[PDB]
């Protein structure tokens, strides 16, 4: 093992010789070390994974949630769920609900996807703020759209997209897999593979949860016994 | 570093090489952590302990035969192969101790004398010239460690025929970059200038070759070997002829006066900077070993540049100026020639006569030396410095240095210059009853005939330790010098004993009453100091076949009768009897009138201490910087590891000095007190059970000295 | 994170509160100072905080004194509102909590005190408390803070009985004192002496803070000299 | 090692063929049989585990005989016990933890680190005899290990390789070699490939001799030579080829390995212009291309003034575009 | 071993709670358990100095409203503070709203505050738990929750939060079973109790346990009756 | 091995007189994909090579509309474009309700000047990394700008700025007597664009998502054409 140290690293608001930050990179690739969330993008659907923490049998319930509601439209999922997470999902809310009682309509995906990038920008009120999102809605106008918030302050829109553990060959098999044809129950099917794929192969109801965005529900968390149902039709269907 | 087989190695070098390839990543300065320590101490020791190795060997094959186990030239070329680029990232470390190891490694790598030593000093040079021409201006750390890499091996530049043409167009740039803002890179320089001039003679070589100079013949040789070895080649392939190098070695040496002017208005331009205490000293001993380096056409010339620039200057303008940086080589000056002393010693005291009729010392203040006193404190520092040296000279001039002692003893009171005018009678008997070297010079009085090749100062030429390189000419104090030095010293120990008497009548707290007291006190302070050699601890035990080992040179005699014979010892110790007893006297009368001003009490104190401590040697200016080059400065520049003394003329001259110093220090002074030596010493345990802080911590820290030099003393102070 | 303030105190000479089963005792030793720097002050040891309650304190007199003056208007507030004095409780709990958010929000410092509160009310009659830079506090039977704290709690635990009088508590007090001084004498200048009792005769609550002769007093009766 | 005489004693110091001798601490035949039939009683007790979910799992003999073996080894790694647990490293303790590490949902509700504690052995006080078996273990591909399972081998073998840098020998180093290259070619496994090349830049590193890396270099270089492809074809072989991936993940541990090194090596321009060709490739292969040359650029911003020298203007005008970042638009 | 390619800091960042978390494991035990018709808590007491006066000590479980019950490990300063705050916004919701705090909201607010003392940064978080237990108005469905120094909360069946409260939890899922919990008061004390005798910091004095019941009907066990439950068979 | 004292700050000098911190920033120019601009008499052009993170990403927007009369294009980075692209806005809207004229797009360069200097001189702060190619038509006539985060910028007939643009950027110059006489014909003017584009492309190739274009100029607003509109231009 050799060193590879450079004398413009943890320069802060500092360029390098090259015009880098390398504070925002850094920030940037922590991204790769949290709990493994995959999006899914259809003409019927987005459909938000991620994978739970295996827990006591005597917990009933708790407020770790991963996948979070922002609107009836809107829904987001976190690898991590830190301080910084908390605050860029209650300013997202806050940032939904103004825009409805300004306009009597719903905010657009994109625009609530700059919203919380900005605040990123801002800190709050160069510097990295917080942890990626992968964000997920239906509007009138740009159809079903998932997008990767980015702790730079910075997002792009996928057509899938895995953030979390496994991130070489988790996007890899999405793009080896992913048609503008996908059904939203084959999308769902496919989200429990690449699950099953990077947790060093278990799947339960108790370590996947699954949730999805259309006009008609809007944004919904799957229970137990769904996801239960979709993980037995995954294990027969790759048997078949 | 013992595992090594000279002639079987291929295989332990296989290992080596592995280790440093391993290592490398973990030398370089953006890789700190837990490593760098045990690498930089590691590197060190291995290459040290190498030479270590080597240089056993090379003293057992130099009585007999090679064994086979020895370590070849192919082992010494190896270690450089393998350490270079070890040396070379580890001297860049953002940790200046750190850099210090790896840059002590290249003196080991150079005395080794590879085939590769070229590739060491390629590098050094390379860095130097791209430092002095600011290529690294945005890259402090170059500029620093470049410093230190050639000022570790200018010794071995200076012995190489190729390299060391370009040690004179260094010491010029190195002395016109003095800053006077960069305190640390003006230290780096110092450290430079003074490698240069402790191993260089300050000479010029040329005989009738009145055709050459230095541009024209070793600037052409410098700028050719610097663009060839600049772009990529080696200097094994720079060919030039033997004439042409020997030619530009020859004019390199005429270049000399111009460096010296340039140096002497940097130390001018020095005297009105900010500095530190080692600082100061390390340029007055830059100062001294230049000096020592001249031969007498530059020395005559920059004796004369100096007393000019003394004179006529716009160099003390500041609150507190560094008069040290002009007056210590001064100082120098006179010892090395007598014959300048009369007319500094007859302008200077013109000077203090001139200033103090101009008013400078007529407004008191304790606490400072004021604008109006600068002028009259340089020349009076000036005068103790040069007075010091003076020797024999003084018996030319010694009733016009007695009239006027009187004179400045007469009109100057301010309390910050009387102990300044006091030191004057300390430099003046000091000088007079010292044993001491006189001359320190590279090479012995324009004599002798070691060659002009001689840029190394004969520190590696085996031809060092010879008797007619190290005929130093000392000083040994004459009698009539030693008639003078008890003229001095009852006259003037008499004059002020009939000055505080006539003036002991307790008028009133004038504060000038006090001064006076504390003046003339001062005075007889600085007589017992410097007339101390005189004075003998025995002397109570010859009232009214003894062996001793550490026998100093005393000029009254080392048997009793040779020394009772003589009248001129017994006069001696009367006067400190008579000096003595007015301790006591002045005592109860400060006692009974002037209890509590403790200015008045720590002077009698400082003078207590003095007569009883300074008993045939001096314990007080005995350790400030003076104008004698320094034992452990000079050690340092030239001290190696694993190599017998390998030490120039000044090296050697200033080591004899220090073994007299040394004989004379460790002379006892332990005694079976006197009557008059338990009389003091009581008021000394009274004043040490005084309740100001200022009298008790001073009458505690005398009676801790008096309690060395008193046999059964404790009993005493017990009870 | 605050032990470093817990060890500010335990410089800052000695206080002991000892309650008996009919009052309450209050000693404290101001240590021994300058020929010059002043005594006759407002800077002691022995404060007050209203009628039924008293304070001696560890710690410097800087972070005392407000917190005292926040005690003062806090049971002048109280008394002013209901026409009934503060419960010493009310008080404690009321400066426990000041002095917890000064240990808590990094914005400020922990208070380097730590009072021993005794008082009177009603609704759980006489009650020796302290309280530290933590914003901890306890409820005690004797208690001593600053210098010699050990020593001095083995000499109350041995000697300490539940019954014992008002009278009793002065001896264990002084004694306790005079056992554990650093000075191998005991006097009436470095000695502050404060009681809480039921009255002349009559259902009042009577604090005395006493005076230097009263201290004389009471050390002759005690037998310390 | 209670020996029974100090000549015996020497005797059995002297009779090693190394040059070492009886070990310090040994562990008796009886507590060897002992220690060893515990691990035998796990395996057989392996079919009781294979249809259940985690919290059943935590409910079983096999389980707790787990937690109690996997606690015995974290003992025995502290201390002076590892010379005691050396020897079990090639077919009862090491093994125990590359089966305990496919269980990570029950290493969550248990709180164990297999995964920690298995490379932290690779700085075990190993000896000669079993630094072989050790490799030999270590470098046999036939466990069929999952993603995480064959890149845990893969960690083990950095740390051991820096343990025992300068005590592996030549056929030794050349079996770690030939099985970290073997894995740069992991058919499945597109984050096994990343790890791998890593650990051939941590074995380069340490090359000493010019033959070697000029073989490597072509070995790499022959199967990625620019002027063979169409651009839509460099492409689409960038998505899907693992042949070219890891012969460009190869070629880049051949570059980073040298990172400091001042008069930059001539081959090293030339070989960065043949990386730079795949960086605008955008897949898998790309991405491998675009950081090499990314963190080349990083380690060289300290002396680029000097290195720009060693490139043409259209080369190092080749090596700009490789920071594909949401942020650099 | 995440040093890799003797790599450090590649991410740039840190988080961390986790010194108030081990303050949360030093402090007493308290455990508590669902029945079917009640709630049981039961907290350790420290022991007492020789001098200390017992007549005022808080009894560490803490009544908040008629309905509802708080409990707690870490320290005790920062818990008076979380008390106080929960007893001045049950006041403040009873008045303001005319129906009794619903113990989910108690826990929102209080996970509320803990999260405020997490992302101020000017703070530090309190170095305490809670235990929040007891019945909605209205409602006969027991409730049971914990919040944690992170100001994360969490439902439990039953829970333990201390130093030796790994076996507890191992005790607690070796008996119970939400497919059917101790059902009756009886069974759910003594568990409780066989929880406490096992692994807490005992002594001659030893634990306090609260049973709540519907409709607020909450109750100290007295020192005899949790000496009256220890019902025993040995062998 | 070496250690810049001058570079931690943007308000340190070198002791030659550089502020190294604003060259770093102009080094962050040659991170981002090649843009190009050009410009005639009668209109002005912006063409840009657009980059995505993955085959599954939307493309990143290189081209911005400030106003109906100008807008800018921005390599190097995408967050510092969108601050000065907002200003550049309010400022134009400013313009428009306070003096009721169209800014003009030299007032325009003067105020991103402004506000790019402001932030090399102040401690804590840092230079843009961003470089603008600004183009627009207002009474002087077809317009374009080259905005380099220093604070300077400058009047040219064309220009490229981003990762390989001295391909493109040596094309314009030896093309140059040829793209300023394109007058009356805007398809032209574009495709001389696409061709200075396509020699910094250096073995890549265009695509109808890949490649982005706008224009402005007589009687054409600023439009952006990318997507399918770009398919006549491949």
């Amino acid at each position: 093992m050799f060193l590879t140290r450079s004398e413009y690293d943890r320069g802060v608001s500092t360029f390098s010789p090259e015009g880098r930050l390398f504070q925002v990179e850094y920030s940037l690739e922590a991204i790769k070390l949290g709990s493994t969330a995959i999006g899914i993008a259809t003409k019927e659907g987005v459909v938000l994974g991620v994978e739970k923490r295996a827990t006591s049998p005597l917990l009933e319930s708790d407020s770790i949630e991963k996948i979070v509601e922002i609107d009836r439209h809107i829904g987001c999922a976190m690898s991590g769920l830190t301080a910084d997470a908390r605050s860029m999902i209650e300013h997202a809310r806050t940032a939904a609900v103004t825009h409805n009682l300004y306009y009597d309509e719903d905010i657009n995906v994109e625009s609530l996807t700059q919203s919380v990038c900005d605040l990123a920008l801002r800190f709050g009120e160069s510097r990295p703020f917080g942890v990626a999102l992968l964000i997920a809605g239906h509007d009138a106008d740009d159809g079903y759209q998932l997008f990767h918030a980015e702790p730079s302050g910075t997002f792009y829109r996928y057509n899938a997209k895995a953030i979390g553990s496994g991130s070489e060959g988790a996007q890899a098999e999405l793009l080896n897999e992913w048609h503008s044809s996908l059904t939203l129950k084959e999308a769902e099917l496919l989200v429990l593979k690449i699950l099953k794929q990077v947790m060093e192969e278990k799947l339960d109801e108790n370590n996947a949860q699954l949730s999805c965005i259309t006009k008609q529900d809007g944004f919904k968390i799957y229970d137990n016994e769904k996801t239960a149902e979709l993980i037995k039709e995954l294990k027969e269907k790759e048997a078949a | 570093v013992y595992a090594i087989n000279g002639s079987k190695k291929d295989r332990f070098f296989e290992k080596l090489v592995s280790l440093a390839k391993a290592i490398e990543t973990f030398i370089h300065p953006s890789n700190n952590g837990f490593w760098t320590k045990p690498n930089a101490k590691f590197v060190h020791a291995f290459i040290k302990s190498y030479h270590g190795r080597v240089k056993y060997e090379e003293d057992i094959c130099a009585r007999g035969v090679t064994n086979g186990i020895c370590l070849t030239s192919f082992c010494h070329e190896e270690i450089v192969e393998i350490f270079l680029n070890i040396i070379s990232l580890g001297s860049q470390n953002k940790n200046p101790d750190i850099a210090n190891y790896y840059i002590s490694c290249f003196a080991y790598l150079l005395e080794l004398d590879p085939s590769n030593a070229y590739l060491i000093y390629d590098k050094i040079l390379i860095d130097l010239y791209d430092t002095l021409a600011d290529q690294f201006i945005n890259s402090r750390h170059r500029i620093i460690s470049s410093l230190k890499q050639f000022t570790r091996v200018i010794r071995f530049i200076v012995m190489d025929k190729l390299y060391r043409v370009h040690i004179t167009n260094v010491l010029s740039m190195l002395v016109s970059k003095l800053d006077m803002n960069d305190t640390n890179l003006t230290s780096n320089l110092i450290n430079g200038i003074v490698s240069i001039a402790a191993f260089i003679p300050i000479q010029d070589l040329t005989g009738e070759d009145d055709y050459i100079s230095f541009e024209s013949d070793t600037l052409p040789l410098v700028q050719q070997h610097f663009y060839h070895i600049k772009c990529g080649e080696s200097s094994k392939t720079f060919r030039v002829d033997d004439e042409l190098l020997n030619n530009a070695f020859k004019a390199s040496t005429t270049v000399f006066q111009s460096m010296l002017k340039v140096y002497v208005e940097k130390i001018f331009q020095l005297v009105d900077v900010d500095l530190e205490d080692s600082l100061v000293t390390k340029i007055n001993q830059t100062t001294m070993i230049l000096q020592e380096s001249m031969d007498d056409k530059i020395f005559n010339y920059f004796a004369s540049l100096l007393q000019r620039n003394f004179w006529s200057n716009d160099s003390f303008k500041e609150k507190d100026p560094n008069y040290e940086l002009v007056t210590i080589p001064l100082a120098a000056l006179v010892r090395r020639n007598n014959g300048l002393s009369k007319e500094l010693v007859r302008t200077l005291l013109f000077h203090i006569k001139e200033q103090i009729k101009r008013g400078a010392g007529s407004v008191r203040s304790t606490s400072e030396i004021q604008q109006r006193d600068v002028k009259l404190v340089l020349y009076l520092t000036a005068l103790n410095d040069v007075l010091r040296q003076c020797h024999e000279s003084l018996l030319e001039y010694s009733d016009e240095l007695i009239t006027f002692m009187k004179y400045l003893y007469d009109n100057v009171t301010n309390p910050p210059l009387d102990v300044i005018t006091s030191i004057v009678i300390h430099s003046a008997l000091a000088t007079l009853c010292t044993t001491e070297i006189t001359d320190c010079r590279l090479f012995p009085e324009d004599s002798k005939i070691p060659e002009k090749d001689r840029w190394g100062g004969l520190q590696f030429d085996p031809r060092r330790f010879d008797k007619q390189h190290l005929s130093f000419q000392w000083h040994v104090p004459s009698s009539d010098e030693i008639t003078l030095s008890i003229s001095i010293l009852e006259s003037l120990s008499e004059y002020c004993i009939n000055n505080v008497e006539e003036l002991m009548k307790a008028p009133r707290h004038d504060s000038e009453y006090g001064d006076m007291i504390q003046k003339y006190v001062l005075v007889m302070t600085h007589t017992l100091s410097g007339s101390s050699l005189l004075f003998d601890p025995d002397f109570n035990k010859y009232r009214t076949r003894d062996l001793d080992i550490y026998t100093c040179n005393y000029y009254f005699g080392n048997t009793t009768e040779e020394k009772l014979q003589n009248p001129q010892y017994l006069q001696v110790h009367r006067v400190r009897a008579r000096i003595g007893h007015f301790f006591h006297k002045l005592y109860v009368f400060l006692s009974t009138n002037f209890e509590n001003n403790t200015n008045m009490f720590q002077i009698l104190l400082h003078g207590l201490k003095v007569w009883f401590t300074d008993l045939g040697q001096e314990t007080v200016f005995n350790e400030d910087p003076n104008a004698f080059i320094d034992v452990d400065f000079l050690e340092n520049v030239q001290s190696l590891s694993h190599v017998n003394e390998p030490f120039t003329r000044t090296n050697f001259a200033i080591r004899a000095n220090s073994l007299h110093q040394s004989r004379v220090l460790l002379h006892s002074t332990n005694r079976k007190a006197s009557k008059l030596e338990n009389l003091l010493l009581v008021d000394i345990i009274q004043l040490a059970t005084s309740l100001y802080p200022d009298i008790y911590k001073p009458a505690q820290g005398t009676l801790v000295h008096c309690m060395k030099q008193l046999v059964g003393s404790y009993g005493v102070v017990i009870n | 994170q605050v032990e470093y303030a817990l060890e500010s105190i335990s410089h800052a000479g000695t206080a002991i509160g000892i309650m008996a089963s009919d009052g309450i005792v209050l000693a404290a030793e101001r240590k021994v100072t300058s020929t010059l720097l002043e005594q006759d002050t407002s800077t002691e040891k022995l404060y007050k905080l209203n009628d039924k309650i008293a304070v001696a304190v560890a710690g410097l007199t800087a972070d005392a004194e407000i917190l005292i003056n926040t005690a003062r208007i806090h049971a002048q507030n109280y008394l002013k509102t209901y026409n009934e004095d503060i419960p010493v409780e009310i008080l404690v709990r009321r400066l426990s909590d000041i002095k917890q958010g000064y240990t808590q929000h990094g914005g400020l410092r922990p208070f380097g005190v730590s009072f021993i509160y005794a008082g009177y009310d009603d609704r759980y009659g006489y009650q020796l408390y302290t309280s530290n830079p933590s914003g901890n506090y306890t409820g005690w039977k004797a208690i001593s803070v600053g210098a010699n704290t050990s020593a001095a709690q083995t000499l109350l635990q041995m000697d300490y009985k539940d019954d014992m009088k008002v009278d009793d508590a002065i001896e264990l007090a002084l004694k306790t004192l005079s056992k554990t001084t650093d000075s191998s004498a005991l006097t009436y200048d470095r000695l502050e002496f404060a009681t809480i009792r039921k009255g002349a005769n009559d259902g009042e609550v009577y604090q005395k803070i006493f005076k230097p002769q009263e201290i004389k007093d009471i050390l002759v009766k005690t037998g310390i000299t | 090692p209670s020996i029974s005489d100090p000549t015996t004693l020497l005797e059995a110091e002297r009779n090693d063929p190394d040059g070492l001798g009886l070990p310090l601490k040994s562990v008796p035949e009886k507590v060897d049989a002992y220690i060893k039939k515990q691990f035998e009683i796990i395996k057989n007790l392996e079919d009781s585990v294979v249809g259940l979910n985690p919290q059943q799992f935590i409910k079983t003999d096999y389980f707790y005989r787990t937690s109690t073996i996997f606690y015995w080894i974290k003992e025995m790694a502290r201390g002076p016990n590892k010379v005691l647990l050396v020897p079990y490293l090639v077919d009862y303790v090491l093994p125990f933890l590359i089966g305990l590490v496919k269980h990570k949902d029950v290493c969550a509700l248990a709180s164990l680190d297999p995964v920690r504690l298995y490379a932290g052995l690779g700085y075990m006080p190993i000896r000669k005899n079993h630094v072989a078996a050790i490799v030999d273990y270590v470098c046999s591909s036939n466990v069929a290990l999952s993603s995480n399972q064959t890149k845990l081998q893969l960690a083990f073998i950095q740390h051991f390789l820096s343990a025992e840098l300068l005590q592996l020998t030549e056929e030794e180093k050349n079996k770690i070699l030939e099985f970290v290259v073997s894995n740069l070619y992991n058919e499945q496994f597109v984050e096994v490939r990343v790890r791998a090349a890593s650990i051939l830049s941590d074995i380069v590193h340490n090359w000493k001799e010019e033959q070697p890396l000029l073989s490597l270099i072509e070995r790499f270089a022959k199967g990625l030579d620019v002027n063979k492809y169409t651009s839509k074809e460099r492409q689409k072989l960038s998505k899907t080829d693992i042949k070219i991936h890891g012969n460009v993940l190869g070629l880049g541990a051949i570059i980073s390995a040298f990172p400091y090194v001042f008069p930059l090596p001539p081959w090293i321009p030339k070989q960065l212009s043949n990386l730079s060709s795949w960086a605008r490739t955008s897949g898998m292969t790309g991405q491998a291309a675009k950081n090499t040359i990314s963190e080349f650029k990083k380690v060289r911003a300290d002396t680029w003034k000097f290195d720009r020298a060693s490139f043409n203007t259209e080369e190092l005008e080749d090596l700009e575009g490789v920071l594909w970042r949401s942020y650099y638009a | 071993y995440d040093r890799a390619l003797s790599i450090f800091s590649p991410d740039g960042h840190i988080f961390q709670v986790e010194y108030a978390l081990e303050a949360v494991k030093r402090g007493t035990c308290a455990v508590g358990v669902k029945g079917k018709n009640c709630v049981v808590l039961g907290c350790e007491r420290r022991s007492t100095l020789k001098l200390q006066d017992t007549r005022i000590t808080p009894s560490k479980v803490s009544k908040i409203d008629s309905h509802v019950v708080l409990s707690f490990s870490g320290l005790n300063a920062d818990s008076r503070i979380l008390i106080e705050k929960a007893r001045v916004e049950a006041q403040s919701h009873r008045l303001t709203l005319e129906d009794p705090v619903t113990v989910e909201y108690l826990t929102r607010y209080v996970a509320g505050v803990q999260q405020r003392y997490t992302q101020s940064g000017g703070v530090r978080p309190f170095g305490v738990s809670t235990l929040i237990a007891g019945f909605d108005p209205r409602d006969d469905e027991p409730k049971l929750y914990q919040t944690e120094p992170s100001g994360i909360y969490s439902s439990w069946s039953a829970q333990t939060i201390g130093r030796n409260s790994k076996t507890v939890r191992e005790f607690l899922e070796k008996n119970y079973d939400r497919k059917e919990p101790p059902a009756t008061v009886e069974e759910c004390v003594k568990l409780t109790v066989r929880s406490l005798l096992e692994v807490v910091q005992t002594g001659a004095k030893n634990i306090e346990i609260t049973v709540v019941k519907p409709d607020s009907d909450i109750v100290a066990l007295s020192s005899e009756e949790i000496n009256q439950y220890v019902t025993q068979i040995e062998q | 091995m070496f250690r810049n004292n001058y570079d931690g700050d943007t308000v340190t000098f070198s002791p030659t007189g550089r502020l190294f911190q604003v060259e770093y920033a102009l080094e962050a120019i040659k991170q981002g994909s090649v843009t190009v601009g050009l410009r005639s008499n009668t209109h002005a052009v912006l063409v840009a090579l657009k980059r995505n993170a993955d085959e599954l990403s939307s493309y990143q927007k290189k081209i911005i509309k400030c106003d109906e009369h100008m807008g800018l294009s921005l390599a190097g980075l995408a967050p510092d474009a969108r601050v000065l692209s907002n200003y550049l806005r309010q400022q134009c809207n400013y313009s428009s309700l306070v003096f009721n004229r169209k800014l003009a797009v030299e007032r325009a360069g003067h105020l991103l000047c402004d506000k790019a200097q402001k932030n090399t001189q102040s401690y804590g702060g840092r230079p843009y990394g961003v470089g603008l190619l600004i183009i627009g038509y207002d009474k002087s006539g077809a317009h374009l700008l080259e905005f380099q985060p220093s604070g300077n910028v400058t009047e040219l007939y064309g220009t490229a700025i981003g990762a390989r643009s001295q391909g493109a950027k040596t094309y314009l110059e030896r093309t140059l007597d040829t793209f300023i006489k394109i007058d009356g014909n805007p398809d032209e003017l574009i495709k001389a664009g696409v061709e200075a584009i396509s020699q910094s492309l250096r073995d890549e190739s265009l695509t109808v998502d890949n490649l982005s274009i706008a224009i402005v100029g007589k009687d054409t607003p600023f439009t952006i054409y990318d997507g399918e509109a770009v398919a006549k231009y491949i």
